[PDB]
C-alpha cells in the first residue's frame, strides 16, 4: 500500500516486522523509532515469527548495546536504535557482535557528534566513528530507501553473519514526510532465509550444547584468529547484491552496491552518500538535459568497499570526481569517503582527478545551487581540494562560490511554506495535509518542519511538496507557489514572502481589513504583493475560534482555508477528508465538541476574504527606521541575526573556535510573548518576595530604592514603604518585566495577602505602561541592605543570576536554579547534563546565566549526558589546584617587604581560605590593597605582588554546582553520581527531578513512579521509582536532601545551605512540576505542595555534621500526610489516562511503605 | 583499588590506605525490596550458603550473592584459605545475611541476619592479611586511626542489620 510516513517511521516498520527483540535508549532523532516499535507492541502488532516485539529500556546506550550482544548470542534476532552520542557508548559492543559474526542490525538515525557544541542535527560523524568496528554501512538517501533498505540489512546480516549499520540523515531524512510504497511483512517473510534463521539458534548459548564465546588470546592466535572471519566480509558485498535482486523482484525499485546517475558520457561525477545524493540526483537531471556532461555514483554499501562493485557503474570517460563527505576528521589527509575513492582509483590504475570536500554539518542547507557549484570546481582549471559547500569560510577560504541560484525542481510541483506558532496546530494540520493529499490522489507528497530552540511561543516553518513525479527534493523551499502566515505577529518581524513565484498565494490569518492593510502591512511586503501581482487572502481565523467556542484555536480553521485556494484537490472533496480526519481526532472528545469543529470547516470557507490591493503598493517605501541604540558587539553581529532567521549568512570568522559564549545575553531577546501579566496592587502587598522566588523567568522582582531615587520615575511607578528593620526608610515595589513575563500566573497564584496583590491583565494593555515601569527599575542603583539571605525574603533582595531563559512557561526546574544563584551565585561553576537544564540554560547564542553589578555570575560548561558528576568533580580539582597556586604565592608574600596591612590580610585569607565568607573578607582586602602595594615594590618583589593580583580570582572559595535532570542521575549518569559522591569531594548535586526525560518529550526513567505513564512505559511503570536519596544514605557521608519550592519554601532554603555549606559532597533531589505531568503550569507551585501532602513526594534531610554531633543524621520534614494518595494521582494527566486499578493500589502501598521507613530512620 | 576495598586497606591507588568505607553494594539493592540479596562466605558457614544459593536461584526475579573470596592480594597463607573467610565473618569484617521479598509477600521481615554476634577481635584479623600489615609499617601514627574508623564502621554496619532484623 501506499502510506506517508517518516524515515524513523520507515524504519521501525521493517525492523519490527524482523525482529524479536529491541532493547533501546532514547536519543533525538533516533527515539521517534523506539517510540512507535513500543507503541505497535503496545496494539499487538505482529512480527514475521506471529509475535509482538519485546521492546526493552536500558539505563543507557552503552547498556542497550551489552543487551543486543547477549541476546543475540542466546538465540535471539535483536535490533536497537540510536544515533550519535548513543551510538559512541555502543562502538565497544560493536566490535564484539562483529566479531562474533552475530546477524543484526543498527537503525541509525545519523546525527552530529558534541564537539565544540551539542548538535542534534543530521551528518554522518556518528557513523563515521564507527566504520572500524567490523559491521557493514548500509546508506539510505530517502524516506523510500529507508523502507527498502532496511529491509535490505534485515535480509542480508542473516545470509552474512556480518552485523549491520542501517542510517539515513537525521532530521533531514529520519523526520521528512513522505507517500512511499510500504513493504507487507507477508512479503518480507517470504524473502528471508529461514535456513539462515535456523542456523543461528543453532549457535546459541544453550546447556544442551554448549560452548565458550569471548576468551582471552595470547600472541600465539590472536592475528590467525582475527583474520579468519575473512570469507564472510569477502562474501558481504556478494550477498548484499543478491538480497538487493530479491528487494527488486519484489519492489521494482533496483538498488545497487554503488548506482550511477547522469550523462552515459559524463566526464564530471560526484560520489556522495545520503539525502545528498537525492539532491544531486535532481541537480544531475537539470544540468544533462542542458547538455554537461555530468554525473553522480551513489553509495550505499560504505562497508564493506567493494571495489569491483564502484568500478562496474564507473562511466569510462570520468575525467574529474568530486567527492562529498558529511563528516569532518580534524587534521586528516581527506574524509573517509573521499580517502576511498582514492585509494581504489590508485589500486586500478585510473588517471582521474580526485577531490574531497564536506557539506551539510549539522543539518547544513545542500541544494541544487550548491550541487552547481561542486560542479562548477570540477569544470575548473585547477578545482580547489579539501573544499566546503553551504557556508561561508572567510578565514581558511575553504568555501566554493555560489556563482549562480538554479531551480531544479520538476515542473508541476506544487510548494507550500506555513509560518506557525508553537503548538497552535500548524505542524500537526500540514501532517494531516499531506495524509489526505497522500491517501486520495496520485501526486506525491511531502514534508519537512524546521522547528525552533524556544519551547512555547518559537517559531515553526512547514514545508510542503506535492507533484506528479517523485520528490527528491530534501532541500526546503526555495520558490512557493502558497505562502500561509498563521501568526500576524510575525508581519513586520520575519522575511514571509521570501522566494514566492510571481502570481502566487499569500493566505494572512490577521483581524485587519483590507484598508488597516496599507498601515499594517510593511512597505516591503507591500511591494512584493504588488509587483509579483499575488493573490492575496486574509482571515480572522480568532474570531471564528471565539464565535464557535473553540477558544483561540486556528488549527483547523487555517487547514479549510488552505485547500479553499490552493487548487491542490477539488475543494469539495477536501471538506469531507477534513471532517473525516476531525471524526478522528474529535471523535472521542464527544458530540459538542465534534460539531464545533464540523462548523469551524464551515465558517472557515465563508470568511476567506480576498484582498483587493491597489497597484501603487509596488512603489511604496521604507519608513525611516528610528535611531537604533547602541548594543554590544556579539548582540549586534550574532544575536540579532540568528533570531532574524539570517544564522546561515554568518561567516566563519564569527565564531569562537572553542564554542565559547558570553554570559548574560537573554536580557537583549524582549520577545514578549505573554498574554497576561501580573499588575502589582501596591494597598494588598505584604512584601514577602514570594512571587519573585517561584518565578521561573525573573520576570518579577522586588526593588528597593532611597526616596532620592525616585526622582525621574514615571507618575505610574507607584511604590510603598519598605517593611523590615533592615529597610528603614526605603521605598518598595514589586515590579514585572513585562516583555520577559510568559503570563504563567505563578506568582499571582503564590501571592499570599488576603486580597490578591497581584492581578492577570492582558500585556497589550498594560504594556506600553510597565516598559516605562521595568526601564525605570532595572536602572535603580544598587541599595546595600542587610536582610538575612537565610530567609525567603532576605534572599529575593539578591540580584537573580539566571533570567529570561527558554524555559516553559511555569517550568518547575528554573526556579531551583535561580534561588541557587541568589545564595551563591557570586562564587559558582555549573556542570550541566544534558537535558532541559542545558537546552533552557546553554543554547546558542543567548545565555540566561548573567552577572551582577561587579561583573561576578556562574560559570557555565555542559560536557555530556553521562558525564556530568564526573565533570564537575574534575572541576573541584582544578579550582583547588588553582587556589593552592594563590596560597603559595601568598606564603611567600609574607617573607616578602610588604606592608603591615598586606600581611594582615594574607594571614587571615590563608587561616580561612576554605571558608566562603573569611576568604571572600580578606580576599576582597588583598584586592584593595594591591594596586597600592605593586606601586610601592620594585625588582623580585614587584613581580611577587604580580603573580598574586594574576591569580587574584582564586581567592574567594568557589562552590561547585553539578546539576541535571533525573534521567542523568538515575540512569546513564548514575554510575559516576555514585562514585563522585562516594569520592568525599566538595561538590554540591542539584537533581531536578522530573521523573521522566522531559526534554524529549517524556520518556521512562528510574525516578518514574509506579502507575505513571511515558514513553516506553505505555501501559504504566510496574516497578517503583528508585530511591536515589536511600542509595547515597548509605554511605553515610553524602549529605542528602528531599525537597519541593511548592511544598515548603522554609525546607528548601533549610536544605540548601545546609548541602552548601557541608564540607562533603551534597546531593539535593528537588520535585520539578513540568509540562509532561499533564497538570495546569499556572498551578505548579500548588501541585508541589500536593505532592507532599499526598506522602508522593517525601521531604528529608540527612546531614553527616550531626552524626559528629552526636545526634540523628536522619531529620523527617514532613512526617504525617495530610491529603489523599489517591487523590493527587487524580490531578496529573500522566495517571489518569491509564484509566489500571491495580497500578493505583500499588503506587498507594509504596509510598505507606517509603513513608514508614523514613519514620525508622528518624526513630 | 575497590569501591569494595575496606577502610585502612592498602591497594594500588591507595598507597596511603583507603579512607573511605567500602561501598555497601547489598544494601544499595535491598532498598529496591523485590531484589533477593544475599552475604555468604563459605569458609564460615557451609550451610549458609547452600540456603543463599538455592534461595536465589528458585526466586522468580532478580537475585544477588556477593561472596567473599580470599585472595592471594590479601597477604595471606592461601593453605588456610577456607579458614581466612571464617575468621572475616567471626571478627564482624564480613556479614552473613539474607533479603527474601518473597517472605514480605507472606507477612514476614525479608531480611534474616544469619551472624548476629562476633566473637573475635576485629583488629586481630587485620594484621593476620598483609593488606592490612603494610600500613602499619608504612605511617604508624596514621594506621591507628584507620584501624580504629574500620572497626567502629564495622559495628554501625552490624548494629544496622540486627535494626533490619528486629
Ligand atoms: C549518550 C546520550 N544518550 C542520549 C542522549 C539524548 N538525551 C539528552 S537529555 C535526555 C533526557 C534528559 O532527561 P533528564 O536528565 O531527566 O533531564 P530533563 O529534560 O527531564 O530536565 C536524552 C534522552 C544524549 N544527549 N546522550
Ligand atoms: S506570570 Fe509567570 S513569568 Fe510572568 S512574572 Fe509571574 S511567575 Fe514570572
Ligand atoms: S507575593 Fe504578593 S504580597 Fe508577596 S511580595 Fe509578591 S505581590 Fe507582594
Ligand atoms: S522541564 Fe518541563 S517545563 Fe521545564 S523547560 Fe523542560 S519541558 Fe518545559
Ligand atoms: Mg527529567
Amino acid at each position: 500500500p501506499k502510506q506517508t510516513l517518516d524515515g524513523n517511521t520507515a524504519a521501525a516498520h521493517v525492523a519490527y516486522a524482523m525482529s524479536e527483540v529491541a532493547t533501546i535508549y532514547p536519543i533525538t532523532p533516533s527515539s521517534p523509532m523506539a517510540e512507535i516499535a513500543d507503541e505497535w507492541a503496545a496494539h499487538g502488532r505482529k512480527n514475521i515469527f506471529g509475535k509482538t516485539l519485546q521492546v526493552a529500556e536500558m539505563q543507557s546506550e552503552a547498556g542497550a548495546a551489552g543487551a543486543v550482544h547477549g541476546s543475540l548470542a542466546a538465540g535471539a534476532l535483536t535490533t536497537t536504535f540510536t544515533a550519535s552520542q548513543g551510538l559512541l557508548l555502543m562502538i565497544p559492543n560493536m566490535y564484539k557482535i562483529a566479531g562474533e559474526l552475530l546477524p543484526c542490525v543498527f537503525h541509525v538515525a545519523a546525527r552530529a557528534l558534541s564537539t565544540h557544541a551539542l548538535s542534534i542535527f543530521g551528518d554522518h560523524a556518528d557513523v563515521m566513528a564507527a566504520r572500524q568496528t567490523g559491521f557493514a554501512m548500509l546508506s539510505s538517501a530517502s524516506v523510500q530507501e529507508v523502507m527498502d533498505l532496511a529491509l535490505v540489512a534485515h535480509l542480508a546480516t542473516l545470509k552474512a553473519r556480518v552485523p549491520f549499520v542501517h542510517f539515513f540523515d537525521g532530521f533531514r531524512t529520519s523526520h521528512e514526510v513522505q507517500k512511499i510504497d510500504v513493504i507487507e511483512y507477508e512479503d518480507m517473510a517470504k524473502l528471508v532465509d529461514w535456513d539462515a534463521i535456523r542456523a543461528f539458534r543453532q549457535r546459541a548459548l544453550n546447556p544442551e550444547h554448549p560452548h565458550q564465546r569471548g576468551t582471552a588470546q595470547n600472541p600465539d592466535i590472536y592475528f590467525q584468529s582475527r583474520e579468519a572471519a575473512n570469507p564472510y566480509y569477502l562474501a558481504t558485498p556478494g550477498i548484499v547484491a543478491q538480497v538487493m535482486e530479491q528487494v527488486a523482484g519484489l519492489t521494482g525499485r533496483h538498488y545497487h552496491l554503488f548506482d550511477y546517475a547522469g550523462a552515459p558520457d559524463a566526464e564530471r561525477v560526484i560520489v556522495s552518500m545520503g539525502s545528498s545524493c537525492e539532491v544531486i540526483e535532481e541537480t544531475v537531471n537539470y544540468l544533462v538535459e542542458k547538455g554537461e556532461k555530468v554525473g553522480l555514483i551513489k553509495v550505499r554499501l560504505f562497508r564493506p568497499f567493494s571495489a569491483e562493485h564502484f568500478l562496474k557503474v564507473l562511466p569510462a570517460s570520468v575525467k574529474r570526481i568530486a567527492v562529498l563527505d558529511r563528516t569532518k576528521e580534524p587534521g586528516s589527509l581527506g574524509e573517509p569517503l573521499y580517502e576511498d575513492v582514492q585509494t581504489v582509483l590508485a589500486e586500478h590504475g585510473k588517471n582521474i582527478l580526485v577531490v574531497g570536500g564536506r557539506y551539510g554539518l549539522g543539518s547544513k542547507e545542500f541544494n541544487p545551487s550548491m550541487v552547481k557549484a561542486v560542479f562548477d570546481n570540477l569544470a575548473a582549471t585547477t578545482p580547489k581540494n579539501k573544499f566546503t559547500v553551504g557556508i561561508t569560510d572567510d578565514v581558511t577560504h575553504t568555501s566554493l562560490e555560489i556563482k549562480e541560484h538554479i531551480d531544479t525542481s520538476p515542473k508541476g510541483t506544487f510548494r507550500c511554506k506555513f509560518f506557525g506558532l508553537g503548538s497552535d496546530g500548524t505542524v500537526g494540520a500540514n501532517k494531516n495535509s499531506i495524509k489526505i493529499i497522500g491517501d486520495h490522489t496520485d501526486m506525491y507528497a511531502q514534508g519537512y518542519f524546521v522547528y525552533d530552540s524556544k519551547k512555547s511561543g518559537g517559531v515553526t516553518i512547514s514545508h510542503l511538496r506535492f507533484g506528479k513525479q517523485p520528490i527528491q527534493s530534501a532541500y526546503l523551499i526555495d520558490q512557493a507557489d502558497l505562502i500561509a502566515c498563521h501568526n500576524p505577529s510575525y508581519v513586520g518581524r520575519y522575511n514571509l514572502l521570501e522566494g514566492i513565484k510571481p502570481g502566487g498565494i499569500f493566505l494572512l490569518n490577521s483581524t485587519w481589513s483590507a484598508e488597516e492593510m496599507d498601515s499594517r502591512l510593511p512597505a516591503d511586503m507591500k511591494r512584493t504583493i504588488a509587483t509579483k501581482k499575488l493573490k492575496f487572502y486574509n482571515i480572522d481565523a480568532v474570531k471564528i475560534a471565539q464565535e464557535i467556542g473553540l477558544g483561540s484555536r486556528i488549527n483547523v480553521i487555517m487547514q479549510t482555508a488552505f485547500f479553499k485556494i490552493a487548487n491542490v484537490i477539488p475543494v469539495d472533496e477536501a471538506i469531507k477528508y477534513i471532517k473525516d480526519s476531525i471524526v478522528k481526532t474529535y471523535g472521542k472528545k464527544g458530540d459538542k465538541i465534534l460539531n464545533m469543529n464540523f462548523a469551524a470547516v464551515d465558517r472557515a470557507l465563508e470568511a476567506l476574504e480576498e484582498i483587493k490591493y491597489p497597484a501603487s503598493w509596488a512603489d511604496a517605501v521604507d519608513e525611516a527606521a528610528a535611531t537604533v541604540t547602541e548594543e554590544p558587539e556579539f548582540i549586534q553581529k550574532v544575536l540579532r541575526p540568528i533570531n532574524a532567521l539570517k544564522g546561515d549568512e554568518l561567516p566563519v570568522s564569527t565564531f569562537t573556535p572553542d564554542g565559547v559564549f558570553p554570559v548574560g545575553t537573554t536580557k537583549y531577546e524582549k520577545r514578549g510573548i505573554a498574554v497576561n501579566i501580573p499588575q502589582w496592587q501596591p494597598e494588598n502587598c505584604i512584601q514577602c518576595n514570594q512571587c519573585s522566588l517561584v518565578c521561573p523567568h525573573a520576570a518579577i522582582r522586588p526593588y528597593l530604592a532611597k526616596p532620592a531615587d525616585l526622582a525621574g520615575a514615571p507618575e505610574t511607578f507607584v511604590t510603598k514603604d519598605a517593611i523590615g528593620k533592615e529597610a528603614a526608610g526605603l521605598k518598595f515595589r514589586i515590579q514585572v518585566s513585562p516583555l520577559d513575563c510568559t503570563g504563567c500566573g505563578n506568582c499571582a497564584d503564590v501571592c499570599p495577602a488576603k486580597v490578591k496583590a497581584l492581578t492577570m491583565v492582558p500585556l497589550e494593555e498594560v504594556t506600553a505602561v510597565e516598559e516605562a515601569n521595568y526601564n525605570f527599575a532595572e536602572q535603580l542603583p544598587e541599595v546595600k541592605v542587610n536582610f538575612n539571605p537565610a530567609t525567603v525574603k532576605g534572599s529575593q533582595f539578591r540580584q537573580p543570576l539566571l533570567e529570561f531563559s527558554g524555559a516553559c512557561a511555569g517550568c518547575g526546574e528554573t526556579p531551583y536554579v535561580k534561588l541557587v544563584t541568589q545564595l551563591f551565585g557570586d562564587r559558582m561553576i555549573i556542570a550541566n547534563a544534558t537535558g532541559c537544564s542545558s537546552i533552557w540554560g546553554g543554547s546558542a547564542p543567548a545565555c540566561p546565566y548573567t552577572v551582577n553589578r561587579q561583573g561576578h555570575g556562574p560559570a557555565w560548561a555542559s560536557s555530556l549526558f553521562e558525564d556530568n558528576a564526573e565533570f564537575g568533580y574534575g572541576m573541584a580539582l582544578a579550582v583547588a589546584k588553582r587556589q593552592d597556586e594563590l596560597a603559595t604565592a601568598i606564603s611567600k608574600a609574607l617573607e616578602a617587604p610588604v606592608s603591615a596591612a598586606f600581611k594582615a590580610a594574607c594571614e587571615g585569607w590563608l587561616a580561612g581560605k576554605d571558608d566562603a565568607d573569611r576568604s571572600r573578607e580578606y580576599g576582597d582586602r588583598i584586592k584593595a590593597l594591591l594596586p597600592g602595594e605593586i606601586s610601592q615594590a620594585s625588582g623580585e618583589v614587584k613581580d611577587l605582588l604580580l603573580d598574586i593580583d594574576r591569580q587574584k580570582d582564586y581567592l574567594t572559595k568557589k562552590s561547585i554546582w553539578i546539576i541535571g535532570g533525573d534521567g542523568w542521575a538515575y540512569d546513564i549518569g548514575y554510575g559516576g553520581l555514585d562514585h563522585v559522591l562516594a569520592s568525599g569531594a566538595n561538590v554540591n548535586v542539584l537533581v531536578l527531578d522530573t521523573e521522566v526525560y522531559s526534554n524529549t518529550g517524556g520518556q521512562s526513567s528510574k525516578a518514574t513512579q509506579t502507575g505513571a505513564v511515558a514513553r516506553f512505559a505505555a501501559g504504566g511503570k510496574f516497578t517503583k521509582k528508585k530511591d536515589l536519596g536511600l542509595m547515597a544514605m548509605s554511605y553515610g557521608y553524602v549529605y542528602v536532601a528531599s525537597v519541593a519550592m511548592g511544598a515548603s519554601h522554609s525546607q528548601l532554603m533549610k536544605a540548601l545551605i545546609e548541602a552548601e555549606k557541608y564540607d562533603g559532597p551534597s546531593l539535593i533531589i528537588a520535585y520539578a512540576p513540568c509540562i509532561n505531568h499533564g497538570i495546569n503550569m499556572t498551578y505548579s507551585q500548588r501541585e508541589a505542595k500536593k505532592a507532599v501532602e499526598a506522602g508522593y513526594w517525601p521531604l528529608y534531610r540527612y546531614n553527616p555534621q550531626l552524626a559528629q554531633e552526636g545526634k540523628n543524621p536522619f531529620i523527617l520534614d514532613y512526617k504525617t500526610p495530610t491529603a489523599s494518595f489517591r487523590d493527587f494521582l487524580m490531578g496529573e494527566i500522566r495517571y489518569t489516562s491509564l484509566k489500571a486499578e491495580q497500578l493505583f493500589a500499588k503506587a498507594e502501598a509504596d509510598a505507606k511503605a517509603r513513608l514508614e521507613q523514613y519514620k525508622k530512620l528518624a526513630e | 583499588s575497590s569501591k569494595a576495598t575496606q577502610t585502612g586497606a592498602v591497594a594500588r591507588f591507595a598507597a596511603g590506605g583507603k579512607f573511605t568505607k567500602k561501598k555497601d553494594l547489598g544494601l544499595m539493592a535491598m532498598s529496591y525490596g523485590y531484589v533477593y540479596v544475599a552475604s555468604v562466605a563459605m569458609g564460615a558457614s557451609h550451610s549458609q550458603l547452600m540456603k543463599a544459593l538455592i534461595e536465589a536461584e528458585k526466586y522468580d526475579g532478580p537475585s544477588l550473592i556477593i561472596a567473599y573470596a580470599p585472595c592471594i592480594n590479601h597477604g595471606i597463607n592461601m593453605t588456610y584459605s577456607q579458614r581466612e573467610a571464617k575468621k572475616a565473618v567471626e571478627a564482624g569484617y564480613w556479614p552473613l545475611y539474607r533479603y527474601n521479598p518473597q517472605l514480605a509477600q507472606e507477612g514476614k521481615n525479608p531480611f534474616i541476619l544469619d551472624y548476629k554476634t562476633p566473637t573475635a577481635s576485629f583488629r586481630d584479623f587485620l594484621m593476620g592479611e598483609i593488606r592490612y600489615t603494610s600500613l602499619k609499617k608504612q605511617f604508624p601514627e596514621k594506621a591507628e586511626q584507620l584501624f580504629a574508623k574500620a572497626e567502629a564502621d564495622a559495628k554501625a554496619r552490624l548494629e544496622q542489620y540486627k535494626k533490619l532484623a528486629e
